């Protein structure tokens, strides 16, 4: 296995939230501080910096946290990480 | 870029 590279999907986990689904997005801005990575958030389409710890491969991770919740925007999210992972959401 | 808290 490699490092996290822009555009590989992930669950993402933060503080007092499921693991939720996203993308390592391009630095394209404010910039992560070390050995963090940009995160954004498919469903609310927001942004983060998070480490390693908190990154967990999608097609690896996917049957333990893709199962939808009743979270607003996590389902959403499942539909986008599943059909249009590499999109605009702009 | 839309930070989430």
């Amino acid at each position: 296995p490699h490092a996290f590279k822009p555009g590989d999907l992930v669950f993402a986990k933060m503080k007092g939230y499921p693991h939720w689904p996203a993308r390592i997005d391009d630095i394209a801005a404010v910039k992560p501080p070390p050995n963090k990575y940009p995160i954004f958030f498919f469903g609310t389409h927001e942004t983060a910096f998070l480490g390693p710890k908190d990154l967990f491969p999608y097609d690896k991770c996917k049957d333990k946290y893709g199962k939808p919740n009743k979270r607003k925007g996590f389902n959403e999210g499942l539909w986008e990480i599943q059909n249009n992972p590499h999109a605009s959401y702009s | 870029q839309d930070f989430k808290t």
